[PDB]
RNA sequence: GAGCCGGUAGCGGGCGUGGAUCCCUGGAUGUCCGAAUGGGGGAACCCGGCCGGCGGGAACGCCGGUCACCGCGCUUUUGCGCGGGGGGAACCUGGGGAACUGAAACAUCUCAGUACCCAGAGGAGAGGAAAGAGAAAUCGACUCCCUGAGUAGCGGCGAGCGAAAGGGGACCAGCCUAAACCGUCCGGCUUGUCCGGGCGGGGUCGUGGGGCCCUCGGACACCGAAUCCCCAGCCUAGCCGAAGCUGUUGGGAAGCAGCGCCAGAGAGGGUGAAAGCCCCGUAGGCGAAAGGUGGGGGGAUAGGUGAGGGUACCCGAGUACCCCGUGGUUCGUGGAGCCAUGGGGGAAUCUGGGCGGACCACCGCCUAAGGCUAAGUACUCCGGGUGACCGAUAGCGCACCAGUACCGUGAGGGAAAGGUGAAAAGAACCCCGGGAGGGGAGUGAAAUAGAGCCUGAAACCGUGGGCUUACAAGCAGUCACG
RNA sequence: UGAGUAACGAUAAAGAGGGUGAGAAUCCCUCUCGCCGUAAGCCCAAGGGUUCCUACGCAAUGGUCGUCAGCGUAGGGUUAGGCGGGACCUAAGGUGAAGCCGAAAGGCGUAGCCGAAGGGCAGCCGGUUAAUAUUCCGGCCCUUCCCGCAGGUGCGAUGGG
């Protein structure tokens, strides 16, 4: 209920450059909305976010020996940090 | 029911066999019709303590506004 | 052939077998019966994978399809389950009783 | 465990929320170890999902049975 | 009752008799779309007003709650309070309503008030206490089953269509109102005493009330949901449930054999092949709950009901009745009723009026223009039992990730496809090969039961064997013979 | 069966050397050759929706071949105050208080509301990725909004122009 938690981190070859300069990449709840990505980030971590970018994306093709379905609708979200400071766990991990 | 009356309520069906007769004088009538037909009423009205209408129908208008003038 | 069965894991003689010899039930299954009972190894033959120590052919896989490994071995040999009462204040205990009346209770034994 | 239900009964409102909101952040933990810890963590995501549902439930009850 | 984390196994981790999962009722959240309804819209998306809530203030974004329209009484000022709103396999009622065909053509006719369209209600619907039936001074709400009777009958009297009473039979109740009389109550108009609105009685169930005056009277009849209360039945979670073992051939028995036992329980299904006594919360029989349903029972509340006379009279429905125009009933203008009505004229209060008699005299039967109603019967979406019913090109279009694939702008059409074995023990390991694929090796009672895998048929295709064939005739063949 | 016959989807034609691989006229490099060139080139829209891309793979599908592929398995992939579209507008048509209708369902219609490749409103050049750009990065460049501060105004509806 109306919780702060709506996200889950991306592991693109892209994303790691963003970590090289603090442009992070969370998957999010596919109905988040810029500003809420902001406050969800500030609250769930503590930084001053500047710019949030969002990015719908979706699977298709996927088969199961005989039958045919699709990977669930999905919503990527770039985000940044202003000083260049903070969130480090994410870049240290990988 | 928008071609009914209001003090009463009226909209009937019909067939209309035409054709001859000459029964009680000679042979017997011709007939030849299966044609369904409308057969219907009317509109008009008056005034409240100022401001009205009515719609109603014919005989039940002589009766009609009799009644409603009778308030 | 539903929630309904028999054995806890217990001690069990077989009948329809080609073995008939018996000892304790080690695993059972509800919906399938099959309940393996430390008897009748076979093979599968395991590949050559490192999950295996590398050498092939396992010696042991187990399913006694019958729900006819005749139940329970009290002092009397084979016997069917019956019922219970309660005796002891607030109980259940649908104990083995036919001929011999061993519990199957988890006290000193199973 | 029924413990959980004890203290869940015991708190009255927004206290219970600072609780549950924390425990959700512990979900953010476990979801970010999607990459690695995974193991003993399995029970963590599942137990946490569950019992957070519990605290929400009892919160729903107190919200009802008060006003 | 103690194993579990659905179909589904594997990676993996964990939780259980200090009652897990599963099951049953309830409670909770319940995204968005849909009657959709805060407004828009190309359904699943958009855009907001309003009080509130967090985040960096506001901005901007969320989080919660409210905002549709109509009729209903309302508060005739406050939309406050009610209700509708839609959706259903079949059944029903009403509003509409057809042709092919049938008549050996074809309109009258029939197919046919059918199919179908739409409105409406429900678990049933309508129907329903007589202005009847019709011949007996008889019947007595209605519906449903039988028979009446394929008769009475209607018809280009051609096709064909086709009752009703009457008798058995099921289930079996009747009620509430306008009678304007008064009271009284408001409220009107206008004043007094006419009207509008309530309450009593009366507000008739069989033909009667009111007013008047005398005798009444001082309870069993219980709801047409009365109202409640349990046995209240089901929802599943129901539960016990009786009785046998050895040998024996075989991969296996529960066969065969030696005995022996239960039976208010020898129905059936399962387990390597053929069990009453192994299993089968399975029959026999019994046994079940705090919660969600109502008859049979019982009370009760019991709303409510209930004379005898006399007297002039006062009052039951405003449109009946006649006429032209049609429909129903067996009726198609027929001597034609009757009920229903679209116009047109327009009445009376039981010394009244409708009906059998087209009409009239007589004789009866009834008492209209307000309304409501259990049961008997019809149908299956959902359930359970039964098959001289299929048993996979049969059965439903579908025995299994079909109203899907797929075809179609679209409404719509609409398929294939089941079965390895007792258990996988679905094949390690070697050899050849790019791997596929095979040969051994293996498990199996059998792999010629090995993965489109039981049985495996014909067409068809091939390999080897036997006779036969290059100067020939004829689809086929057949008889004679060498 | 016709039949291993017709056909292989334009008469813009290729040839070689090297590599990859078990196998390559077909795939990848190299050098020759030829056709298009106002199109067979580069963009935007409608449309299709996942390939695109990368690493794997070659049973099937590519009317042949394939060690390749716009095919299979898995993995990664599109970022906007100013680009378009909705929080702005209206045309036709639609829908719709009022109202009129209609055996029923529904028909029509004012005001109003919806409706666009028309109106209007604020960016252009460069860089970088295996795969996105005027969005990410740099460079300059502007808009509407909220709050504070100043100076000033009779401000003021979207009603008349």
């Amino acid at each position: 209920t109306a919780y702060d938690v709506i996200l889950a981190p991306v592991l693109s070859e892209k994303a790691y450059a963003g970590f090289a300069e603090g442009k992070y990449t969370f998957w999010v709840h596919p109905k988040a909305t810029k500003t809420e990505i902001k406050n969800a980030v500030e609250t769930a971590f503590k930084v001053k976010v500047v710019k949030v970018n969002t990015l719908h994306v979706r699977g298709k093709k996927k088969r199961l020996g005989r039958y045919l379905g699709k990977r669930p609708d999905r919503k990527k979200a770039i985000v940044q940090v202003a000083p260049g400071q903070k969130i480090e766990a994410l870049e240290g991990l990988i | 029911m928008k071609e009914g009356i209001h003090p009463k309520l009226v909209p009937a069906r019909i067939i209309c066999g035409c054709g001859n007769v000459i029964e009680t004088y000679s042979t017997k009538p011709e007939i030849y019709v299966e044609v369904c037909s409308k057969c219907h009423p009317f509109y008009t009205g008056q005034q409240r303590f100022v401001d009205t209408e009515g719609r109603v129908e014919r005989f039940q208008r002589r009766y009609g506004d009799s009644y409603r003038k009778g308030r | 052939m539903r929630v309904k069965m028999h054995v806890k894991k217990g001690d069990t003689v077989l009948v329809a077998s080609g073995k008939y010899k018996g000892r304790v039930g080690k695993v059972k299954e509800v919906l399938p019966k099959k309940y393996a009972v430390i008897v009748e190894g076979v093979n599968i033959v395991k590949k050559a994978v490192r999950v295996s120590p590398k050498y092939p052919q396992g010696g042991f896989i187990e399913k006694e399809a019958p729900l006819h490994a005749s139940k329970v071995r009290p002092i009397c040999p084979a016997c069917g389950k019956p019922t219970r009462v309660r005796k002891k204040f607030l109980e259940n205990g649908k104990k083995i009783r036919v001929c011999a009346k061993c519990g199957g209770a988890l006290d000193t034994e199973e | 465990m029924r413990k959980q239900l004890e203290e869940a009964r015991k708190l009255s409102p927004v206290e219970l929320e600072k609780l549950v909101r924390e425990k959700k952040r512990e979900l953010m933990e476990l979801r970010f170890q999607a990459s690695i810890g995974q193991l003993s963590q399995n029970h963590k995501i599942r137990d946490l999902k569950r019992q957070i549902a519990r605290l929400l439930t009892v919160l729903n009850e107190k919200r009802r049975q008060n006003a």
